[PDB]
Parts: structure tokens; sequence; C-alpha cells
RNA sequence: CUUUAAAUCCUUUAACGAGGAUCCAUUGGAGGGCAAGUCUGGUGCCAGCAGCCGCGGUAAUUCCAGCUCCAAUAGCGUAUAUUAAAGUUGCUGCAGUUAAAAAGCUCGUAGUUGGAUCU
């Protein structure tokens, strides 16, 4: 069992100090190795020029094509691949354009049946797809 | 550096379910019975009766011959007294653990105006006090959330400004007797 | 119409028995279910907690039935709870409103600090286990409510309790495990040697002793 | 059991074992409530008293009921002394 | 006019894609909440 | 008018100023978790939705729309760090037969712990 004397305080908090390392979340959050990894560097949001355009197969059972952009970020020059949520949302997008980018809500993890996506755009040529996807504001041309 | 204070804080706390029918029933039920604009303020009184139950029942932890026991205790008893929600045979430190929301509630302007026959609904009283047609014993009053002391309660009039006090007729009394 | 088939229904038919804690006191198993109807009569309201269907391998397919959940209790003292499985869901609730009427427990109410006026809290501390699920009722001051989860909210409200803190552990997804312990918490309430219960008991005649005549009568 | 004010505030009051002084439940059903009868010292026949014991169902599964009751009835004087 | 069976509904459907709806339907002729 | 170094804002006051009082409240949802429609029209494993379970392959309660209905409200969604939830880091307070787990066995320094007894 654990040792419960007087004078044990220094043991106790080392083992605890310890064997924080055996979990997932905390090992992750301080060592280091993933926020190296991390394409972001720790940012919420990113922005990025628009390499091209893909389709993404679906996982089964699903099937489908997710329509994704492959973009490239300003700060680091890495490579990545967003989803454009909406129906109809790829047409609003062109090659080469400035985008903005965020996470897709699963801190790094892939979200449904889009397989190893994890980012989502969110504004294209400095305007929200929303307000293009509701015919609120153009395309700035 | 400069000459500017800083000190703040929030009046409510959020509930941490957000959708519980038996909470959403007993909330609207406030606030349809006394003519409050939102949720918001009843979780203002719900924080209020918190802290205040909280107080209570820290002081209910020490000895009873603990000065200050004896004296935070008596002030918290004699505030109570004094805005009405207790009384004064009721002046022990467990019955504050018996106070309910709607006693608070009941010591509102907008509701005293109801209660006192000015206003024919508790609407039309919120409506009459946000329309400066209430005085508070010399003073126009046209905050609804405003709480009535004891010594007040018999104090509470239509101003002297007022179309209804015996002021000069309003806007459009005196546009219809202009058209004829 | 109802026809007693035991005596301690003869007894409560023909007013022999005046209040069910006469029959708790002696610890006589209830068999009837008019008994409770009896005594308890209006105050008694119960509510469905879970339909649950389960399923049956056989050569030609799955067998389905459903098992019913249900609380009954009259907010002043008493609770009981009741599980029914049937081909039909509502023979399932019949049968579970009767099983848990049949099986109704008293429960003891006390006091967090000064006792002044009604009892408002549990006694003391109390656990209760059903599987892997551990539930503990710890007393509350007036006025705080009950605080736990939806489910064992229902049988404390409905024992009569006003005020208390609740612990929970293990798997308590499983509805039918944690409402039975919290029952059996809640019924553990008058197991509970306290120091104001040290005086020796004077014993008092039986119903079956003391209606013995009566008794050959009918 | 009682308030500040001295009323009794209870459901009812659960007797206890005789053997064990535990609490006997409104469930436990395994509890026995035995009369023994008390006889005339000069005739011996029925009085029409009696001595009443409790013993809860715990003791009774251990199987402590038989010296329990034994016990009980040489200290209220029923069974010899020199037993 | 009678129209819908909550229990019908759920002992038909329990199984099927509209379960959890049914279940919730059952409950509301149940408890009347 | 007052305010102020001079102003602005607030307060105080003349005159004008509300019936569609058009002097127009929005943000997200309506299978479950979780409050709220297997209503109607399209599409047909496509487009798409979906934090998770899942929906969509000709009668979609989940997509695109209309109506209606929910929640908070001058506020409401989204991404990320962090706290509670986590008795899933357990001092209070976790586990180690079979679900992850006790060194192959023994000796032994440091560390930890250590039987009664004195007015
Ligand atoms: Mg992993
Ligand atoms: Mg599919
Ligand atoms: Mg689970
Ligand atoms: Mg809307
Ligand atoms: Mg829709
Ligand atoms: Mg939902
Ligand atoms: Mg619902
Ligand atoms: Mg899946
Ligand atoms: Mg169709
Ligand atoms: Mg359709
Ligand atoms: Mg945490
Ligand atoms: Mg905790
Ligand atoms: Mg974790
Ligand atoms: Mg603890
Ligand atoms: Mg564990
Ligand atoms: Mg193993
Ligand atoms: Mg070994
Ligand atoms: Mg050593
Ligand atoms: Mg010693």
């Amino acid at each position: 069992g654990k040792c419960r004397g007087l004078r044990t305080a220094r043991k106790l908090r080392s083992h605890r100090r310890d064997q924080k390392w055996h979990d997932k979340q905390y090992k992750k959050a301080h060592l280091g190795t993933a926020l190296k990894a991390n394409p972001f560097g720790g940012a919420s949001h990113a922005k990025g020029i628009v390499l091209e355009k893909v389709g993404v197969e679906a996982k089964q059972p699903n099937s489908a094509i997710r329509k994704c952009v492959r973009v490239q970020l300003i700060k680091n020059g890495k490579k990545i691949t967003a989803f454009v949520p909406n129906d109809g949302c790829l047409n609003f997008i062109e090659e080469n354009d400035e985008v903005l980018v965020a996470g897709f809500g699963r801190k790094g993890h892939a979200v449904g049946d889009i397989p190893g996506v994890r980012f989502k755009v969110v504004k294209v040529a400095n305007v929200s797809l929303l307000a293009l996807y509701k015919g609120k504001k153009e395309r700035p041309r | 550096p400069v000459a500017r204070s800083w000190v703040c804080r929030k009046t409510y706390v959020t509930p941490r379910r957000p959708f519980e029918k038996s909470r959403l029933d007993q909330e609207l039920k406030l606030i349809g019975e006394y003519g409050l604009r939102n949720k918001r303020e009843v979780w203002r009184v719900k924080f209020t009766l918190a802290k205040i139950r909280k107080a209570a029942r820290e002081l209910l932890t020490l000895d009873e011959k603990d000065p200050r026991r004896l004296f935070e205790g008596n002030a918290l008893l004699r505030r109570l007294v004094r805005i009405g929600v207790l009384d004064e045979g009721k002046m022990k430190l467990d019955y504050i653990l018996g106070l309910k929301i709607e006693d608070f509630l009941e010591r509102r302007l907008q509701t005293q105006v109801f209660k006192l026959g000015l206003a024919k609904s508790i609407h039309h009283a919120r409506v009459l006090i946000r329309q400066r047609h209430i005085r508070v014993r010399k003073q126009v009053v046209n905050i609804p959330s405003f709480i009535v002391r004891l010594d007040s309660q018999k104090h509470i009039d239509f101003s002297l400004r007022s179309p209804y006090g015996g002021g000069r007729p309003g806007r459009v009394k005196r546009k219809n007797a202009k058209k004829g | 119409e109802w026809m007693p088939v035991t005596k301690l229904g003869r007894l409560v038919k023909d007013m022999k028995i005046k209040s069910l804690e006469e029959i708790y006191l002696f610890s006589l198993p209830i068999k009837e279910s008019e008994i409770i109807d009896f005594f308890l009569g209006a105050s008694l309201k119960d509510e469905v907690l879970k339909i649950m269907p389960v399923q049956k391998q056989t050569r030609a397919g799955q067998r389905t039935r459903f098992k019913a959940f249900v609380a009954i209790g009259d907010y002043n003292g008493h609770v009981g709870l009741g599980v029914k499985c049937s081909k039909e869901v509502a023979t399932a609730i019949r049968g579970a409103i009767i099983l848990a009427k049949l099986s109704i427990v008293p429960v003891r109410r006390g006091y967090w600090g000064n006792k002044i006026g009604k009892p408002h809290t549990v006694p003391c501390k109390v656990t209760g286990r059903c599987g892997s699920v551990l539930v503990r009722l710890i007393p509350a001051p007036r006025g705080t409510g009950i605080v736990s989860a939806p489910v064992p909210k229902k049988l404390l409200m409905m024992a009569g309790i006003d005020d208390c803190y609740t612990s929970a552990r293990g798997c308590t997804a499983t509805l039918g495990n944690f409402a039975k312990a919290t029952f059996d918490a809640i019924s553990k309430t008058y197991s509970y040697l306290t120091p104001d219960l040290w005086k020796e008991t004077v014993f008092t005649k039986s119903p079956y002793q003391e209606f013995t005549d009566h008794l050959v009568k009918t | 059991m009682q308030n500040d004010a001295g009323e009794f505030v209870d459901l009812y009051v659960p007797r206890k074992c005789s053997a064990s002084n535990r609490i006997i439940g409104a469930k436990d059903h395994a509890s026995i409530q035995m009369n023994v009868a008390e006889v005339d010292k000069v005739t011996g026949r029925f009085n029409g008293q009696f001595k009443t014991y409790a013993i809860c169902g715990a003791i009774r599964r251990m199987g402590e009921s038989d010296d329990s009751i034994l016990r009980l009835a040489k200290a209220d004087g029923i069974v010899s002394k020199n037993f | 006019e009678l129209g819908t069976d909550p229990y019908e509904d759920f002992q038909e459907n329990w199984n099927t894609k509209h379960s959890s709806g049914v279940t919730r339907e059952l409950m509301r002729e149940l408890n009347g909440g």
C-alpha cells in the first residue's frame, strides 16, 4: 500500500510528480513535442495561400466526396488540408487566394468521416464564408 | 498609472444545466408573476439570496459567544428587517435560511407600485415607473428594481410634474386640444 | 370489490389496524396491494423512470420483452420502487406500479443544526449499494435543496426529503442499479442506531395476538 | 426524536433485539416476537401473564437464538438457576 | 378521433430509426410532462 | 442654463416629435444527449449534415427551402489555452487473481516506521 508516515512528504510528492508523466494529456501538454509538431504553433487561427482544391473520399460506411483545399501557411510555410464546410461554398474559393483557417473542434483530432483533416476554412479573400453563403457580402474582385 | 478604479463584479450566475424543464417552468412562473424582463433578473435575486445564505451558514459554524458572530449576524438581521424580508419576532440567525426568492421579489418598486393601487397591472406599474410618474418621498425614481425600505413604504406617490399627480397635461392631450 | 386472502388483509379491512406504522413496527410482510391503498390512499403519486427492452435469442430469432421501472411515494415519509417485465408495455407498467406500492418503506427525517420545527433532512450519512453503484446521502442545511442527479432526486422528493447532499460512484448509467442503490440508502435511515434511540423498548401486543378472537370469527 | 420544544417528531419507534440490541427494521422478516407464559408457583397452571422477547433475523441466521432465549429466560427466572 | 398510439409506436419502432423519437413520445404519454 | 482651463457627455428645461406606433431584434437549433414538427415541396449514399451515436441508396422527424415551434436576448455562435466535471494522478481519496498491472528469489546501506513502564 501507500506510506502513511508523518515524515513521508518528500516520498509522496516525488512519487506523484513522477507518476503524472503517465497521463496522456499531461505529458502531451508538458513535453513540447506536440507543440513543435503543431502546424499552427499554438495559435487559434492562421492565414494561408490556397495551393489547390482536392476531394477527399468519406470513410465507410458513409459515401461522399468532401471538398477540401490544400493551402500553405504564411508564417512557417507548412502545407495543410482544410475543409470548406457548406453546400456549394467551394465555388467561393479561387486558387492563389488568401484564406483564414481554424481548427475543426477536436484539438488536432480528425472529425467525422473526413480522414486526417483537422482544419476548416473561415474567411476567404478577407470576407467570411458565412456572409458569402447567406448573400450578405460579395467577393471583393 | 492613472487615477481610475477597476473594481467591478458580476451580479448573476448561469445555471449548470442549460435545458432543465422544471427550472424553466419555475423561472417562467416567477417572470410572469412579477413582470420581469428576462431570466437574468431572476438569477440576480437568486445570487443575492445565495450570498446571504452563505454568510448566514458561515456565521452558524462559530461559537454563540464569538464576538465576530454577535457583531455581524446582528448587522445582517438588522439589514434584512430593514428591507422588509424578515420580521421582528424572527430575528434569529436560523430563520435566514427560511427565506425564499419571492420575499425579495415582493420588495421591488415595480410590485409595490402595483400593490398600492397606483397601477392596475404589474406591467402597467413597470411602464409607469420607467416613464417618470412615480416619486419616493421626494425623488423621482424610474428604476423598477428599486428595493423599497420599510420606512419608505408610506412615501410612494405620483410625481408633482406628472399629468397624474396634478401636473401639466402631456403631449397627446395638448395636440388633441389644439386639434379641437 | 376487495376480498382479502390473508389475516393482515382481513384485519385492515375490518378496521382493526389504525396506521401502517403498526405493521411496520412488527415487520410484517405485506402481500396484498389493497392495504397500501386503504392507508395511504390519494396521497400516493407514481412516475415511470424507464422502459427498457430486453431480448432472448431463440432459433427463429430474438424475443423481446419490456421492463418498466416505477417509483412511488406520498411526499410525506414513505417511498417505494418497483420493476416489472412483460410482453406488453401497459401490462409491465401495471405490474411495476403494483410491485412498487407493495414494497413501500418509511423514511426517517432529521435536522442539520438547531432542531426547530419539522425535520427536513436525513438523520446522518447513509450509504446504499447496488451492483457497482454506490450512493451516499449527507445531511444538508435548511433551504439548500436536493443536490443530486435527476434520477435520485425524484426518489428523494417522493420520500419527502427537502435538503440533502449526494455522492455517487460506479457505472451510474445503469438506471436500475442507480435507483435501487438510492432506494436502499433511503431505506437504511430507520435501521441506524442513534443515541436518541438508546431507550429500552416497551413491547406491545401483536395484531395477530391482540385480535385472535376476531380472526377466529372470520 | 424530538425538537427543541420537546415535541416528539417520528413516524414510529422501532423495537430493538433483546439479544444484541440491534434495531429490527420494517423489512426484517426473519425476526421473531415470542411470548413465554408465566405459571403460578403454587398450582403450576397458566397465570395469564407472559414475558415478551424479540430476536432479529441476523442472530437467528447465526444459530444463536437458542442460547439467547435460554439466557433471557434464565435472567427472568423462568428457567431454573441450576439448569 | 384517435390517431396515434404511443404504446404501439414504441413497441414497433423500438429498434428502428425512429426509436429515440417514439420513446420520447411514450414518456410524454406516461409522466404527463 | 449648468458642466469645463475652453469645451464634450450626463443632469435640468422651452418648441417639434408613435398605430403597420414601417421609430420592424437578433443569434443558433427542432432524432437522442438537450427545449422544441415521422408538417409540406425538392434531392436521391449525390449534394450535403453530423463535437458523439448517427442521417441521406424514391414515403429524409437529421440535407436544401416554406410554415410553425424552441433557448438566451442587445446579444448570440465558432477556434484555441485553462478550471470543475476527474474518486480518469486519488494527502483527504484510486487500482495491481482473470479487464493495464507484484521485481524469478534472497540479503542489505540510506529513507520510512517502531512494544509496555516513572503522580
Ligand atoms: Mg493515443
Ligand atoms: Mg451512410
Ligand atoms: Mg458509460
Ligand atoms: Mg431562426
Ligand atoms: Mg428544417
Ligand atoms: Mg440534440
Ligand atoms: Mg426533448
Ligand atoms: Mg461509427
Ligand atoms: Mg421525397
Ligand atoms: Mg420530405
Ligand atoms: Mg482538470
Ligand atoms: Mg470532486
Ligand atoms: Mg484523460
Ligand atoms: Mg471523501
Ligand atoms: Mg481507475
Ligand atoms: Mg493481465
Ligand atoms: Mg512472484
Ligand atoms: Mg535501514
Ligand atoms: Mg511507544
